[PDB]
């Protein structure tokens, strides 16, 4: 996250980290034995930890859970980047106020939604600092033209931007996967963009909405 | 020659740890993968990159 502010210690409860020996992505709990990520963050060996806020040191309200399932969507693009959205089976069930599930949506974010983004990411545009602690940022949701103006033949129906044009505020290396949380609901997960925090291309997030169904059904039959 | 590429992050936004052929430096070094669009000078470890890239 560039140009956000630290969250607090588990202030973002639904916040999980995906550990593969260090942490490479976000996620959201959706249930006790669910997580919702980015498909592209797809790996063998990933651990869950949930409580998290210093990812490099043990406070205590940790819970390292490692991952039984890992269901990426089957119409994921890796070449588009399209249904770039993954499910990940807890091995055992998480104990649910500094580790509980962020609900569905029941309906699409409409531009100009203000929503929290969240993730341990780079903190630098031109540069190079991953934080100790969770950055949070509040940033808008994005017209569809605009985002569309922003990246030319590469937005599909699943895909919004956030952001600002000015740059400065953003998601970036390490913040895939993560939550974009607007009005309780999850709404995105943090996907893509060119570069981080540049003027004129805000970040690009798959639009959760659009798989409620699918997330629905597939966790009920897994 | 693919392995005399630098190393290619991509537009995802993954911190996944991976290697490149550092001609330069005559070893494999390790880069910052954001999790899609890889091109080829891109492993999954030292060995990979040097069996593959290795006196390039
Ligand atoms: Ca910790």
């Amino acid at each position: 996250i560039v140009g956000g502010y630290t969250c607090g210690a588990n202030t973002v409860p639904y916040q999980v980290s995906l550990n593969s020996g260090y942490h490479f992505c976000g996620g959201s709990l959706i249930n006790s034995q669910w997580v919702v990520s980015a498909a592209h963050c797809y790996k063998s060996g990933i651990q869950v930890r949930l409580g998290e806020d210093n990812i490099n040191v043990v406070e205590g309200n940790e819970q390292f859970i490692s991952a039984s399932k890992s269901i990426v969507h089957p119409s994921y693009n890796s070449n588009t980047l399209n249904n770039d959205i993954m499910l990940i089976k807890l091995k055992s069930a998480a104990s649910l106020s500094r580790v509980a599930s962020i609900s569905l949506p029941t309906s699409c974010a409409s531009a100009g939604t203000q929503c929290l983004i969240s993730g341990w990411g780079n903190t630098k545009s031109s540069g190079t600092s991953y934080p100790d602690v969770l950055k949070c940022l509040k940033a808008p949701i994005l017209s569809d033209s605009s985002c569309k103006s922003a990246y030319p033949g590469q937005i599909t129906s699943n895909m919004f931007c956030a952001g600002y044009l000015e740059g400065g505020k953003d998601s970036c290396q390490g913040d895939s996967g993560g939550p974009v949380v607007c009005s309780g609901k999850l709404q995105g997960i943090v996907s893509w963009g060119s570069g981080c925090a540049q003027k004129n291309k805000p970040g690009v997030y798959t639009k959760v909405c659009n798989y409620v169904s699918w997330i629905k059904q597939t966790i009920a039959s897994n | 020659d693919f392995c005399l590429e630098p190393p290619y992050t991509g537009p995802c936004m993954a911190r996944i740890i991976r290697y490149f052929y550092n001609a330069k430096a005559g070893l494999c070094q390790t880069f910052v993968y954001g999790g899609c669009r890889a091109k080829r000078n891109n492993f999954k470890s030292a060995e990979d990159c040097l069996r593959t890239c290795g006196g390039a």
